[PDB]
């Protein structure tokens, strides 16, 4: 039966700092994504130079 | 038809001095149904807790000290009343439906039931084998184990994340006593509605409460009712593969707002744009669900299903189907641009339609007695009172293009969507793939 | 003088095709033989081997290898398809006997 | 609150994000050219014309 | 560029002192031929030691690439028209004269008419200008048969188990490499130009000087060697040609009932 | 797979191009403009790459490298007339692989 | 800047002699991509009418 199982702990883990739980995880991604998609931003900035 | 709304009489709804919520709404027809309405679910168990609830409900009917099973059962059966219920993640509830003669008669037995189950230690341990087999039944459905695997990582590590039936070890093991512990901690008057809908009178019905509701608060703690802990949606996937299924079963989703929310009309409406398709419609030229169209002209898949499956404060909107080993990838990617489209550049046409399928749904989800009582007795519960079909209808009747967009895309667009799959998937593209998959290359 | 039991044993931990959990025969290159091979193994068998195998891949993938302790055990390793590995080569050079 | 500021006005929109990716090569390329010139020149004082060059433009 | 024993070294001399940014492209074309062979090289290894050559078809077109690779590095490196550029090839194209009865013809033919002179500047241009496009044909069908199969792995066991598509992954994984490998080659061609750069090399060619230590670019040494190895001037040409042409019989010496030798340790030390 | 003619990567894309490749059974003549165009092309790369190997290609020595190629190198003399007017045959097909086309509505 | 610097002289006799070696290489290249388009679908003919009837 599947109701047997469970996903294991990312918490910490992996997880970064602004994701366990009690917390809504959306209040702190779209600072999440910013982070991210600013280095992603920056590269191809960089390499248009 | 405005009128036809303007004409459906009020719903009366009056609290008593003991916390109980008792509404309902007076039609006419001889027969009605009438239920309590529990603001209790699995999410509210433990890692040990979880599943008395159900293991509860399997027993709720079983008969009470002040009348055994065999009585129970034989003075239901013999009034020709129907008793039934259900239990979710936050809302439980046991329902009763019979002519109205016997308004009086039904609340007692009610009461009697979510007061004193005989919890015969005797028939729990039947029970206890008849669950653990009854789970391994809800197994093979892989419409549900794919749902429950879906809550699982979208809410993983939080109390949403448990199933409703709860984990074999705990049904194999609960006590005569987690059962009680369980009932008398959460069956309180506060979190409990008396619903019904019929030629029920109110005040025949209140006095009838008021009578054999003769609960009494003493502290504080009684009378209040304690609000639960959030729960964290997290953008992930889980994947429970085995070629040897037919075929794959598919669900993506992102968090939702919440009862309270407003939004969950146009979100509501928006779902009513791509709808559901299912081999067995007659409609290659189904009015837009392109999602059905294509569905149909590229042969997509065998269903699939929009929902806004919402909880006290979060919920899930998005989307499942069903489909062959082969058509799961384009399946995925012509549906998930439906989204974008969605929120992207959506149309009046779309939405006029849109809201339209809306109330004759809204509309139709009062088509009885049960139904409407189970509205009663849901809004009350997540909302706070009732919501008229009269005022529904304005809610969801001045949603224009430009609202669906904002929102869905307030939504949907460029978030970590959770998504869950069992059956023949090999097909189906990485994470990141359907990641990128949230915002278009407007 | 020197076991060839007592080097088996030190080729197989010196190899190290345990540290991510597979046994020997999860190695064996899959030819023509191999892949008869494998298609007779049962269906317990195949499974547990796909699981094994994907589970070394990814340890593969992350540069990361099995705990100590879950490192098979020379002695433990089982020979799941020699067996069969075994009669499709006999079987094979009957034909290629025959057919001359 | 940049990062935030930054992705809802900067990264969200597909269009967006281009169009920063412009203004902004723009920006680095002016500010990094000066910068790195600087770094350069200076490592070496006295060494180029561009330094040599009054003694016979008159000075 | 000219292509004409009068022009040349000086056309190369102008376009780096008079072409803008004439500089800067010769050296990254120079500096390049390398980055080309340590990458060949490195790309050779690794299917040596997973057992990528099993894949024989994408395995054997790879060895067509290596050696068309070379002799366009070989022709086009006569172009500049230094001393080394012409000495080179006098000593290595001579080579062939060991080709008994039909030698002596053949080298008398390749190059212009009775020694490397005007008449096999051009043709060498004109290769030069060919082969590198040959390549491009070939990398092509080279990686068809490889698509006919996965890519092989690391591990050496069926990969089916759990593929990724190429693009969400490796397509970011190379580009990082890419720029991982590119910083150095720029380091070295902007800083030490001429770092592997034989300065013999700087004089225009004349045939009245043959300049002490002839030897090919380094890419080539190793084979140079084995070259040398062997006195009879004939077998001498047969152990350089064999150098390469052996990489045509890598797959029919693999015993091992594994593919990889990642679980190899003997052979390993031996690699 | 038996063939083996149409299981190999490679001959399978001749055996699919040249050969088994199905074609109309009233294609009238003016197809075979398609073909020569392809065999002009082999032709203009063979003669020119053979002829581009005896040109200086510098205002002093242009003209003369060509001159010399005529005078000098054997058979060069052929081989430049067959590239120059090979370019000319090379247009006429074109011009008439065009038209077939635009009458043929093969533009379509 | 096509040519040389400012008329026709030896710098663009050198550019003209390279693009002259380089372009027909791509007409081939290109000259598969058109047969490849070709042969999606089939060959046209004469008639211009359904030539699947037999090929
Ligand atoms: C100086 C001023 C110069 C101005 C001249 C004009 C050129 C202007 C720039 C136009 C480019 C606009 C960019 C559009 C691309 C952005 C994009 O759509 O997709 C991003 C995208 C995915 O990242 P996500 O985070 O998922 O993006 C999600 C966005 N919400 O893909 C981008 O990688 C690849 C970005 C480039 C970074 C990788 C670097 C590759 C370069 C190799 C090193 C070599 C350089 C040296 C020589 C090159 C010759
Ligand atoms: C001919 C010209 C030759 C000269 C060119 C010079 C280049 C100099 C060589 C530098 C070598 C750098 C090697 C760093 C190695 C790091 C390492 O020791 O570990 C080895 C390692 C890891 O072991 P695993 O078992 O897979 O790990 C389990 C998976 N997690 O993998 C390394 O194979 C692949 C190494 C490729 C070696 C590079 C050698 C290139 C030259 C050989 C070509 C020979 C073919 C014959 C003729 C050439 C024509
Ligand atoms: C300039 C020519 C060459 C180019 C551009 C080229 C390109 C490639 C490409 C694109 C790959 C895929 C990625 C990889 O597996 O590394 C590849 C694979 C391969 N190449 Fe080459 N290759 C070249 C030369 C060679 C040579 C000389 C050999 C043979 C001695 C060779 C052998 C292989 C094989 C076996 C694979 C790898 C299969 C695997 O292990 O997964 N290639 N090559
Ligand atoms: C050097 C370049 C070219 C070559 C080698 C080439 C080659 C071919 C080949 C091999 C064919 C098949 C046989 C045929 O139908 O004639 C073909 C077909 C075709 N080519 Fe070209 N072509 C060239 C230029 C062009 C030009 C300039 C046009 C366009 C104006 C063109 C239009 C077509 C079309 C439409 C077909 C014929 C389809 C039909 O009617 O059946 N080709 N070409
Ligand atoms: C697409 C096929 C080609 C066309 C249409 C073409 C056309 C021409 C033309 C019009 C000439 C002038 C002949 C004259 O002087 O009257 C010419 C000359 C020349 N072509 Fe090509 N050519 C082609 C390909 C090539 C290629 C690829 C090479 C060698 C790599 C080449 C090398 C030359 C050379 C060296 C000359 C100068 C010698 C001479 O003109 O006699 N040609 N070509």
């Amino acid at each position: 039966s599947h109701t047997d199982i469970k996903v294991p702990n990312f918490s910490d883990y992996r997880r970064p700092p602004d994701d366990y739980s009690t917390k809504s995880s959306r209040e702190s991604d779209p600072s999440r994504k910013g982070f991210s998609y600013l280095v992603t931003a920056v590269t191809t900035l960089g390499v248009a130079y | 038809y405005a009128q036809a709304l303007q004409s459906v009489p009020e719903t009366q709804v009056s609290q008593l001095d003991n916390g109980v919520r008792v509404a309902s709404e007076q039609s006419s027809q001889p027969t009605c149904t009438v239920g309590v309405w529990i603001d209790a679910g699995s999410r509210y168990e433990s890692e040990k807790n979880n599943g008395a609830g159900y293991f509860l409900e399997h027993l709720a009917f079983k008969g009470t000290k002040n009348r055994p099973q065999n009585a129970l059962e034989k003075e239901v059966e013999s009034m020709g009343a129907h008793l039934n219920a259900y239990s979710s993640r936050e809302h439980t509830a046991y329902y009763i439906k019979a002519l109205s003669k016997d308004v009086p008669k039904a609340v007692e037995l009610l009461a009697d039931i979510v007061q004193n189950c005989s919890l015969e230690d005797s028939q729990i341990e039947k029970e206890r084998d008849v669950i653990v087999r009854e789970l391994q039944e809800n197994d093979t459905s892989m419409r549900e184990v794919v749902f429950n695997y879906l809550h699982a990582t979208a809410f993983q590590g939080t109390g949403l994340a448990q199933s409703v039936e709860g984990p074999s070890e705990n049904i194999r093991k609960l006590s005569r006593a987690d059962l009680t512990e369980y009932l008398s901690t959460h069956y309180t008057a506060p979190r409990m509605v008396l619903a019904a809908a019929g030629g029920v009178e109110h005040q025949q019905l209140l006095e009838l409460a008021q009578k054999h509701f003769g609960g009494v608060p003493f502290t504080y703690d009684d009378d209040a009712v304690p609000t639960l802990s959030k729960c964290r949606f997290t953008g992930s996937q889980i994947r429970h593969r085995e070629d040897g299924l037919p075929l794959a079963h598919v669900a993506i989703a992102v968090e939702g707002p919440g009862w309270a929310h407003p939004d969950l009309v146009a979100l509501q409406v928006a779902n009513a744009i791509i709808g559901h398709y299912d081999r067995t419609y007659g409609g290659g030229l189904h009015s837009s669900s392109p999602l059905a169209s294509i569905a149909v002209t590229n042969k997509l898949c065998q269903s699939f299903q929009t929902f806004s499956i919402c909880y006290s404060e979060t919920g899930l909107f998005g989307f499942y189907f069903v489909c062959d080993r082969m058509s799961i990838d384009d399946m995925m990617f012509v549906l998930q641009g439906q989204w974008m489209r969605l929120c992207t550049s959506i149309s009046e046409s779309e939405v006029l339609r849109g809201k339209n399928f809306l109330r004759n749904a809204l509309v139709s989800h009062l088509d009885g007695t049960t139904p409407v009582c189970e509205d009663i007795g849901r809004e009350l519960l997540t909302y706070g009172r009732r919501i008229p079909l009269e005022e529904w209808e304005e809610r969801l009747a001045e949603v224009d293009a430009r609202m669906v967009r904002e929102v869905c895309s307030k939504y949907i667009y460029d978030q970590c969507p959770a998504v869950a799959g069992p059956g023949p998937i090999e097909q189906l593209p990485d994470y990141n793939r359907i990641r990128s998959g949230m915002f278009w290359l407007r | 003088s020197r076991w060839l039991e007592g080097i088996r044993k030190w080729y197989y931990n010196a190899a190290g095709f345990n540290k991510y959990g597979l046994m020997r025969d999860d190695t064996i290159y899959e030819n023509d033989d191999v892949k008869e091979a494998i298609r007779r193994l049962p269906e317990n068998l195949y499974d547990d081997r796909m699981f094994r195998i994907k589970r070394a891949l990814d340890l593969n993938m992350r540069q990361q290898i099995l705990p100590k302790e879950q490192w098979t055990k020379y002695e433990e390793d089982v020979p799941y398809l020699e067996p069969y590995l075994k009669e499709v080569i006999r079987e094979r050079k009957e034909r290629e006997e025959w057919d001359k | 609150t940049l990062t935030a500021r930054l992705y809802s006005l900067l990264f969200r929109r597909t269009s967006t994000f281009a169009l920063t990716i412009v203004v902004g090569a723009l920006l680095f390329e002016r500010a990094f050219d000066q910068g790195a010139d600087a770094i350069y020149e200076h490592i070496n004082e006295g060494k180029l014309w561009k330094h040599i060059k009054h003694k016979y433009e008159n000075k | 560029y000219t292509a004409d024993t009068s022009l040349a070294f000086s056309s190369v001399a102008h376009t780096c002192r008079n072409v803008q940014y004439g500089w800067l492209i010769r050296n990254l074309h120079a500096n390049g031929a390398s980055f080309f062979f340590i990458c060949i090289f490195l790309h050779i290894g690794r299917g040596l030691y997973y057992g990528s050559y099993l894949y024989k078809e994408t395995w054997n077109t790879g060895v067509i690439l290596l050696l068309t690779l070379m002799a366009t590095a070989f022709v086009g490196y006569v172009l500049p028209w230094g001393q080394m550029s012409f000495w080179g090839a006098t000593v290595i194209t001579n080579l062939f004269s060991a080709i008994p009865y039909i030698g002596h013809t053949l080298v008398e033919w390749a190059w212009g008419g009775f020694s490397v002179d005007n008449p096999t500047l051009t043709r060498f241009f004109a290769l030069h200008f060919l082969l590198p496009f040959a390549i491009a044909g070939i990398t092509i069908i080279h990686l068809t048969f490889l698509h006919e199969s996965g890519s092989n792995n690391p591990l050496g066991i069926s990969s089916d188990s759990d593929k990724i598509p190429f693009h969400p992954y490796y397509s970011f994984k190379d580009i990082l490499g890419l720029t991982l490998m590119l910083t150095p080659f720029l380091t070295l061609a902007l800083f030490s130009p001429n770092l592997l750069g034989d300065p013999e090399n700087f004089t225009p060619a004349n045939p009245l000087v043959t300049p002490p230590h002839i030897k090919p670019e380094w890419y080539f040494l190793f084979a140079y060697a084995i070259l040398r190895s062997i006195p009879n001037k004939l077998g001498g040409v047969l152990a350089l040609a064999a150098s390469v042409l052996i990489l045509f019989l890598i797959p029919f010496l693999h015993k091992s009932k594994q593919r990889t030798m990642t679980f190899r340790p003997l052979s390993q030390t031996l690699f | 797979a038996p063939n083996i003619r149409k299981s190999h990567p490679l001959l399978k894309m001749i055996n699919n191009s040249l050969i088994d490749l199905p074609a109309p059974s009233n294609i009238s003549a003016w197809w075979n403009f398609g073909s020569l165009l392809a065999v002009c092309l082999m032709t203009q790369i063979l003669t020119g790459l053979l002829l581009a190997m005896h040109y200086t290609a510098d205002t002093s020595l242009a003209f003369s490298s060509v001159a010399h190629t005529c005078r000098n190198v054997q058979y060069g003399w052929l081989i430049r007339n067959l590239h120059a007017n090979g370019a000319s045959f090379f247009f006429i097909c074109i011009f008439l692989h065009i038209g077939r086309g635009l009458y043929y509505g093969s533009y379509l």
